[PDB]
DNA sequence: CGAGCAGCTACTTGTGAGCGGATA
DNA sequence: TATCCGCTCACAATGCCACACGCGCTGCTCGGCC
RNA sequence: UUAAACCGGCGUGUGGC
């Protein structure tokens, strides 16, 4: 997985996975456009990025 | 604003107070998220934070200080050290590291540490001067620790009983052989606060190995001193990682010259957790255990010892036989030679509600003068030989009899005569 | 400069000293690394080291020095040796090699042996010019060494006793079979005292198996010679590694024509240690070992000999038994045929506080003429045939007493006549 | 513990412009 | 101080297709935020 | 809120038109 603040990031660029965070905490579509506890990532799919 | 000042006090109490510094209702996280919003609010009011933690070290290289409420566990209350200080004064595992603190920022997840202030109870200059836990001389238990509450009472008599069956010393290794269904949690309860009430001069520190939650409450707020748990609710990992918080905390206390007192129950259960947390090395030994998953259990149950220069190490141990397994049976061989002191609860007694179910046969001391004087072991020898005549059960008939018809152990002594 | 001259001193002192030599305060580092930095410190200071190391090879080829103080165990202080010389001289396992080193640089890890200076206390030329273990001729038991101190001591007891039932004499091959709690370390502690006071002149080393720290520390300061110890704190690994230093130590040693006593407790954990370093074969006996997990302390406890032509090797060890466990009844089996020596401490005595309990029935010793005279036989078959009437009890009762009124062998058999 | 950083190529040809340059 | 003259560097050199290949071992240093 | 399905970048060499 990306580092925290490395090259290749999450909460920098986007998700690496389609409608799925890097912890895998949000993962249904409810939670689709809001940002996880610790990394702080808007989950969506991997063309933000 | 202190960690423990918050942690002592109820969770509906934190709720009322996050409520009544104008925070969003912390009554939907948990007690540990209600502090830390707390202490980031405070922080964010425009002053600084005093706390306190013990400290963790991983193959990373910084520090974590786990609080004394949440059982030395991990937890957004955990504070973060840079390595930096360890570079500096090579803090080991095992301070209540005291210090100023400040919030984090985002991208970052607990407080950072600024500046030492305590290190245990001691200058950090004794962070800088001191000496290790395994260059020092382990000897015998030289000092007397009197077990007998004083009142009379119909449990006092546990107390007692051992008194004149086996004392317990600083420096010695303690270890209870008891099927279940011994009275075993009222035993260290007793034992416990016969320590801590009789002689407040000694420290006390408990340790409970998966026990029910309400054993854990019963527990933590009915003897003095740290009372750490881990019970069902965390996996055998969290059960190490608690063990050898507890363990290494006790080491470096015990480097700062001071007496720490250990009550664990029960081995077997932290041996099975170790064994579940241990890979396999190919090859399986009776019971269902591996070559070096004895490594950890040994270790943790030898690492008391009696410093003669400044402070003690004594641990109380309970253990568990008559599972019907096997690896129990296995542990409670390995680890009968290796302590210093043994004794054995019986369950025929103990099923017969006569209790404390002592066996007077199988207790013994190891090197019992140097815990015992002149007359002392001549009253505690005349009583074992009149004893001797072979008993069990109306031996514990006669030890509970003139037990409770008597308050100390000189009355008993010159009453038999 | 050498190793046991800072190894024999404090943790303590070695850390004032580390400061002294203008040195990062070395309280920080264990023992071990605190001598290495010194050594490091005066080898950078401009000249040479002069270190002293027993001898060890692996399967790749050079050598490890370890030290005296460690236990002859793996450390910092280990002194590398490049494999040229034991191409040259042939060093097997267990020379005390002194001789001059250098720092290591970057990419090492120890200090490198330059030349040979002394090879067990003798001359280079002995590497080149000795015989080896396999191929002199083992004999009996021909010199008589006394056991009793001389002072009519309470402790005394112990060794008189032992002269008056079965003495000890150089190649021999002592096994004693004693259960729990019948005063085996003090046994261990007043034989060594006795022939290291009565006879300096001929040389003790002492091994400890599975022992507490308090009784490490206790055996360490107290006898003389080399008191070599291999606790819990290490794996059974590092146990055999122990073993096998030691033991081929001592054959070394009386390669070199030395006198060598090797006080060995006890068989049944070296045993049990030696099951958990060899793997499994496919199949499981009796007790739970394995086919050739007995091979290794057949060996071990049978490397004792007599050699006539210069030096000896003799071995007193202890076993374990009424452990409850299987595995512990057989390897005393094995061993209790393969020694040329053995006796038996009892534990219904112990229990009595009648002390030493030697069973004088099963007590014995094979081809005793060769360690007894002429009228000294005659004494003593005549006092074992006037015990000879059946008693345990009474008879250590008439012991002991006979024993505690007198103060030499020939007092004893002179008021008795 | 991860990751990195690193020690362990060479008779083009032209066409063009920018930059000395030197020299009275 | 203008006016070439020449030195020196940037920039370039068809389009596709097909196939194959290798883009490493180990000592040292640094990072200090599960 | 519930059910179903899914989750060649570079360089080199060679050869051909
Ligand atoms: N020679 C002796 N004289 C007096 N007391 C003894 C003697 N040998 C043993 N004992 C007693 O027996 C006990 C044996 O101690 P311990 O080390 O627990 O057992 P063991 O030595 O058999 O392992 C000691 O507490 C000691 O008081
Ligand atoms: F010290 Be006992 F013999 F284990
Ligand atoms: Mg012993
Ligand atoms: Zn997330």
């Amino acid at each position: 997985k990306p580092e925290r603040d490395g090259l290749f990031c999450a909460r920098i660029f986007g998700p690496v996975k389609d409608y799925e965070c890097l912890c895998g905490k949000y993962k249904r579509l409810k939670h689709r456009g809001v940002i996880c506890e610790k990394c702080g990532v808007e989950v969506t799919q991997t063309k933000v990025r | 604003m202190n960690l423990t000042e918050l942690k002592n006090t109820p969770v509906s109490e934190l709720i009322t107070l996050g409520e009544n510094m104008g925070l969003e209702n912390l009554a939907r996280m948990r007690k540990q998220d209600i502090i830390f919003a707390i202490l980031k609010q405070h922080a964010k009011s425009g002053e600084d934070i005093f706390g306190d933690g013990v400290l963790e070290i991983l193959q990373d290289g910084f520090g974590f200080l786990r609080s004394a409420d949440s059982s030395y566990l991990a937890g957004p209350d955990d504070i973060y050290v840079s390595p930096s200080q360890i570079r500096r004064f090579n803090l080991r595992t095992g301070d209540t590291i005291s210090g100023k603190i400040r919030p984090p920022k985002e991208g970052e997840r607990y407080f950072a540490l600024l500046k030492v202030n305590e290190v245990n109870f001691d200058k950090p200059e004794n962070a800088r001067n001191k000496i290790l836990f395994e260059n020092l001389t382990p000897l015998h238990a030289n000092s007397r620790l009197r077990m007998e509450r004083g009142n009379g009472s119909t449990e006092d008599l546990t107390a007692r009983v051992l008194d004149l069956a086996s004392p317990i010393g600083r420096g010695q290794r303690g270890l209870i052989v008891a099927p279940p269904k011994a009275g075993k949690t009222m035993l260290l309860q007793n034992i416990a606060q016969s320590i801590a009430y009789n002689h407040p001069d000694c420290v006390l520190m408990v340790l409970l190995i998966d026990e029910r939650p309400e054993e854990v409450t019963e527990m933590q707020r009915l003897v003095k001193g740290e009372v750490v748990a881990s019970t069902f609710d965390e996996p055998a990992s969290r059960h190490v990682q608690v063990a050898e918080m507890v363990i290494e905390k006790a080491k470096r206390l015990v480097e700062h010259k001071k007496d720490v007192i250990i009550l664990l129950d029960s081995i077997t259960r932290l041996a099975r957790a170790y064994n579940t947390v241990v890979p396999a090395s190919g090859k399986v030994l009776t019971g269902g255990v591996d070559a070096n998953a004895l490594h950890r259990p040994k270790r943790f149950f030898g690492a008391a010892r009696n410093v003669e220069e400044g402070g003690s190490l004594t641990i109380i141990a309970t253990a568990l036989i008559d599972t019907g397994s096997k690896m129990d049976e296995v542990i409670y061989e390995e680890f009968k030679g290796t302590g210093n002191m043994e004794l054995h609860l019986s369950r025929k007694i103990a099923e017969k509600r006569v209790f404390p179910a002592i066996d007077y046969n199988r207790s013994g001391t190891r090197k019992e003068e140097l815990l015992t004087t002149q007359e002392e072991l001549q009253k505690m020898w005349i009583l074992r030989k009149i004893i001797h005549p072979m008993g069990e059960i109306d031996a514990m008939e006669f030890l509970i009899n003139k037990l409770a018809m008597t308050k100390t152990n000189d009355d008993f002594f010159e009453m038999m005569k």
